[PDB]
């Protein structure tokens, strides 16, 4: 009967980098999905699998709010079968994906003149992420056939880079809040 | 996508003297991305500044970069004899995107080119077809107009151009371009004309032949 | 540190090739790599990236057409390139990439010329005087490159030798000029010394006025 705390998601004063990917388990409550959808507070809500309007009808054993920052031209990687820096070396959905992608603008709150040095992305990997993998590693990477031992130099750079978000960014490079829904034993969340 | 425009295409200083190579991008950008590379007539591209402001491995002091959201510059402070060459911007969005290359050449005074034309050879007439070729010789700056004339009539589309490179003792270029007709075209026509518009001369000028006059 | 390309050469319209690049110094599966093209007398063009895990992105001008791919135990990169166009005629560099660092190590290229035209030897024509000017215009040939020199490189001073045109028969064409006193034009010969070494032709034009 209580309500579940999808508010503690979306409207958190601070979202995680997507290195760091946040998640949130939603257990024992109740959702009603259509109120997120009519808030029309979102440039995008793409669901894969299940419609906004009939998942208020519809139990699962556990629901993931995972939520994470990234700049609006990533946004298209937060979703199932895609490629790039976010999908292969940061946040990786699966090609069977059953969920939904909510993103908004995030400007006001993320971007800071000079530029905010928080929001972090991995730009070094030497292989793919598994979908739902999360690797919070900052080791230099090796990108020749000497090792780095941890010191950085030609072939050894520190893995993560910053957005450097600034307001005067075109939509392109400014950031984007993102909570990926994710919907999987008994039913604990229910709609209405 | 990103599109890097540079700016101006061509830039013509002297040693010793300050450059500075613009390029725009067609959506505010940011800095950590943008990188210049020089390339000398002969090689292959060379990284001079990443990061819009970090200079290179090894690339000398008086290179340096800056800007920032659209408007980007290389600054190369006390120009020597080997930063004569071509530069390009890049900006790595999804993936690399380089800008059109801005040619840094010798500045010199003007020099007027000296004009010569040449009907076709007897020997190529036999076989069906007539070149006939304007030399523009040693002249400054680049920039020059041939206009081919027939009869007085203008002719486009059936003309090629080449340029030399800039001369490494007086700095100056040459031209040829050739004018390509059929024989039997050639020969419907008397008055062969190349008229060459240039800083250095006050009026075009006009070299002719009339075909079957020796 | 270095990366060198092999594999171009001369391919038909709809042939195919394949371009390599072996590295030294830097290790091709865990970097970033690029292929960059540069036609003659144009600017760098990217061609396609291939990331360390594997995703592989491509130009709109040669998607459907490149493949880009490496061996790790050669530590070699490649691009395939199918259904090749004349305008794909460039020179190829391998690259590797930095992102925010730039692309630090270049190689030196290897050149593809893609044409339909057959092996031919120059006509040579006189460019004939009316300071006088002559010359050798050297006419219909392919591939590239013929040399030219003047009097069997006796004659240096004033020699122009233009860059080539393409044509649109798919053959090449250039102009070799000299300026001379008009007073030596009586007293002097002018030959100018032609090869073509792609077809083993060698033409000597004495020119006059
Ligand atoms: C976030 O806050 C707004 C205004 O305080 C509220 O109306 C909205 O319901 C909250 N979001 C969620 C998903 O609860």
């Amino acid at each position: 009967t209580n309500l579940c705390p999808f508010g503690e998601v979306f409207n958190a004063t601070r979202f995680a980098s997507v290195y760091a990917w946040n998640r949130k388990r939603i257990s024992n409550c109740v959702a009603d999905y259509s109120v997120l959808y009519n808030s029309a507070s979102f440039s995008t809500f793409k669901c894969y699998g299940v419609s906004p309007t009939k998942l208020n009808d519809l139990c699962f054993t556990n629901v993931y709010a995972d939520s994470f920052v990234i700049r609006g031209d990533e946004v298209r990687q937060i979703a199932p079968g895609q490629t790039g820096n976010i999908a292969d070396y940061n946040y990786k959905l699966p090609d069977d994906f059953t969920g939904c992608v909510i993103a908004w603008n995030s400007n006001n709150l993320d971007s800071k003149v000079g530029g905010n040095y928080n929001y972090l992305y991995r730009l070094f990997r030497k292989s793919n992420l598994k979908p739902f993998e999360r690797d919070i590693s900052t080791e230099i990477y090796q990108a020749g056939s000497t090792p780095c031992n941890g010191v950085k130099g030609f072939n050894c750079y520190f893995p993560l880079q910053s957005y450097g978000f600034q307001p005067t960014y075109g939509v392109g490079y400014q950031p984007y809040r993102v909570v990926v829904l994710s919907f999987e034993a008994p039913a604990t969340v229910c709609g209405p | 996508e990103i599109v890097l425009t540079q700016s101006p295409g061509t830039l013509s200083i002297s040693p010793g003297e300050r450059a500075t190579l613009s390029c725009r991008a067609s959506q505010s950008v940011s800095s950590s991305y943008l990188a210049w590379y020089q390339q000398k007539p002969g090689q292959a591209p060379r990284l001079l500044i990443y990061g819009a402001s970090s200079r290179a491995t090894g690339i000398p002091d008086r290179f340096s970069g800056s800007g920032s959201g659209t408007d980007f510059t290389l600054t190369i402070s006390r120009l020597e004899p080997e930063d004569f060459a071509v530069y390009y911007c890049q900006q790595y969005g999804s993936s690399p995107t380089f800008g059109q290359g801005t040619k840094l050449e010798i500045k010199r005074t003007v020099a007027a080119p000296s004009v010569f034309i040449f009907p076709p050879s007897d020997e190529q007439l036999k076989s069906g077809t007539a070149s006939v070729v304007c030399l523009l010789n040693n002249f400054y700056p680049r920039e020059a107009k041939v206009q081919w004339k027939v009869d007085n009539a203008l002719q486009s589309g059936n003309s090629q151009e080449s340029v030399t490179e800039q001369d490494s003792k007086d700095s100056t270029y040459s031209l040829s371009s050739t004018l390509t007709l059929s024989k039997a075209d050639y020969e419907k026509h008397k008055v062969y004309a190349c008229e060459v518009t240039h800083q250095g001369l006050s009026s075009p000028v006009t070299k002719s032949f009339n075909r079957g006059e020796c | 540190v270095q990366l060198v390309e092999s594999g171009g050469g001369l391919v038909q319209p709809g042939g195919s090739l394949r371009l390599s690049c072996a590295a030294s110094g830097i290790t091709v599966s865990s970097n970033y790599m690029n292929w960059v093209r540069q036609a003659p007398g144009k600017g760098l063009e990217w061609v396609s990236l291939i990331y360390s895990g594997g995703s592989t992105y491509y130009a709109d001008s040669v998607k459907g057409r490149f493949t880009i791919s490496r061996d790790n135990s050669k530590n070699t990169l490649y691009l395939q390139m199918n259904s090749l166009r004349a305008e794909d005629t460039a020179v190829y560099h391998c690259a590797r990439d930095l992102v925010v660092y730039g692309m630090d190590v270049w190689g030196q290229g290897t050149t593809v010329t893609v044409s339909s035209a057959s092996t031919k030897g120059p006509s040579v024509f006189p460019l004939a005087p009316s300071t006088a000017a002559l010359g050798c215009l050297v006419k219909d040939y392919f591939p590239e490159p013929v040399t030219v020199s003047w009097n069997s490189g006796a004659l240096t001073s004033g020699v122009h030798t233009f860059p080539a045109v393409l044509q649109s028969s798919g053959l090449y064409s250039l102009s070799s000029v000299v300026t001379v006193p008009s007073s030596s034009l009586g007293t002097q010969t002018y030959i100018c010394n032609v090869n073509h070494k792609p077809s083993n032709t060698k033409v000597d034009k004495k020119v006059e006025p």
